[PDB]
């Protein structure tokens, strides 16, 4: 499932924001 | 009604923006409530008043380093001059030789990401009264000319009457036409800003088809385990709908994540009504929502003040203020 995919993908924790 | 009055008030504050009007000493300070970049957020008490708030703490040194001195000035001179129902009060702000501090009032029931995360996801009522209020906030600061850049769940604050408080204002911008920094959340970024176009206020109505997706699916429209494999996503547009999407839904996102900007509503001649007046909205009480009289979905458990059980836990680390003044020219204006 995408839920699936999604869970055990690297990015479901915080997300930090990018800049410059 | 209330956006004429809003306007003249906002500018006020803007060309006059208070300053040190607390420090550090009056605060005891109690735990960590997040960590960013350049800092943390911390839970403190007021030590006059017995009230709790939180504290954003930036490293001087660190934001210039970083060249984000024009973004951390824009963060404080624009929360300290913004007011509405949806957006974090800032109450004081200070500065001393090492650190920068920000004053919030403290929203106590979490991110909407831990909910978020726990839950699942979130059903299109439940999803739909959070995406209204966001709608509002962008119509009020849209039209005091601020682009807010940064919309995601980590962002958005539940209170003890489980309405939302936008906090984050460190991409904030007043800014009339078009402007350029790469900056935002990888997953929440409108292609425009990726292709270094050049970008106006509609990056934030994509932002609230990212956010209004991932309420409803539990997951983000692009996502990978590199940005740079979510950038080729984004660009490319394709987003798929979970099969338990309303047709309402996936209508509003379609046009939301939009890659035209001149298609892409929020950004089209009729504005913010044309998402208003969409008919996934049908339901929406826009004046009911303002006024805070519509009951929430999810009240979050609160054990008195000063609890931060709707938080994670962080590693605590000193606050460190050196006895030499560091970029002191820098920061005169915060
Ligand atoms: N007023 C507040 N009340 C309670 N918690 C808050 C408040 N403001 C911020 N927080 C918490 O602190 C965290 C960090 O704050 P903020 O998002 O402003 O930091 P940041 O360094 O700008 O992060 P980002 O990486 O998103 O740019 C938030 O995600 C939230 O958990
Ligand atoms: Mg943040
Ligand atoms: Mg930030």
């Amino acid at each position: 499932t995408t839920y699936a995919d999604f869970i055990a993908s690297g990015r479901t924790g915080r997300r930090a924001s990018i800049h410059d | 009604e209330f956006l004429a009055k809003a306007k003249e008030d906002f500018l006020k504050k803007w060309e006059t923006p208070s300053q040190n009007t607390a420090q550090l000493d009056q605060f005891d300070r109690i735990k960590t409530l997040g960590t960013g970049s350049f800092g943390r957020v911390m839970l403190v008490k007021h030590k006059e008043s017995g009230n709790h708030y939180a504290m954003k703490i930036l490293d001087k040194q660190k934001v210039v380093k970083l060249k984000q001195i024009e973004h951390t000035l824009n963060e404080k001179r624009i929360l300290q001059a913004v007011n509405f129902p949806f957006l974090v009060k800032l109450e004081f702000s200070f500065k001393d030789n090492s650190n920068l501090y920000m004053v919030m009032e403290y929203v106590a029931g979490g991110e909407m990401f831990s909910h978020l995360r726990r839950i699942g996801r979130f059903s299109e009522p439940h999803a739909r009264f959070y995406a209204a209020q966001i709608v509002l906030t962008f119509e009020y600061l849209h039209s005091l000319d601020l682009i807010y850049r940064d919309l995601k769940p980590e962002n958005l604050l539940i209170d003890q009457q489980g309405y939302i408080q936008v906090t984050d204002f460190g991409f904030a911008k007043r800014v009339k036409g078009r402007t350029w920094t790469l900056c935002g959340t990888p997953e929440y970024l409108a292609p425009e800003i990726i292709l270094s176009k050049g970008y106006n206020k509609a990056v934030d109505w994509w932002a609230l088809g990212v956010l209004i997706y991932e309420m409803a699916a539990g997951y983000p429209p692009f996502f990978a385990d590199q940005p740079i494999q979510i950038y080729e996503k984004i660009v490319s547009g394709k987003v798929r709908f979970p099969s338990h999407f309303s047709s309402d839904l996936k209508d509003l996102l379609r046009n939301l994540l939009q890659v035209d900007l001149t298609k892409r509503f929020g950004n089209l001649k009729n504005g913010v009504n044309d998402i208003k007046n969409h008919k996934w909205f049908a339901t929406t009480d826009w004046i009911a929502i303002y006024q805070r009289k519509v009951e929430a979905p999810f009240i979050p458990k609160f054990k008195g003040p000063g609890d931060t059980s709707n938080f994670d836990d962080y590693e605590e680390e000193e606050i460190r203020v050196s006895i030499n003044e560091k970029c002191g020219k820098e920061f005169t204006e915060f």
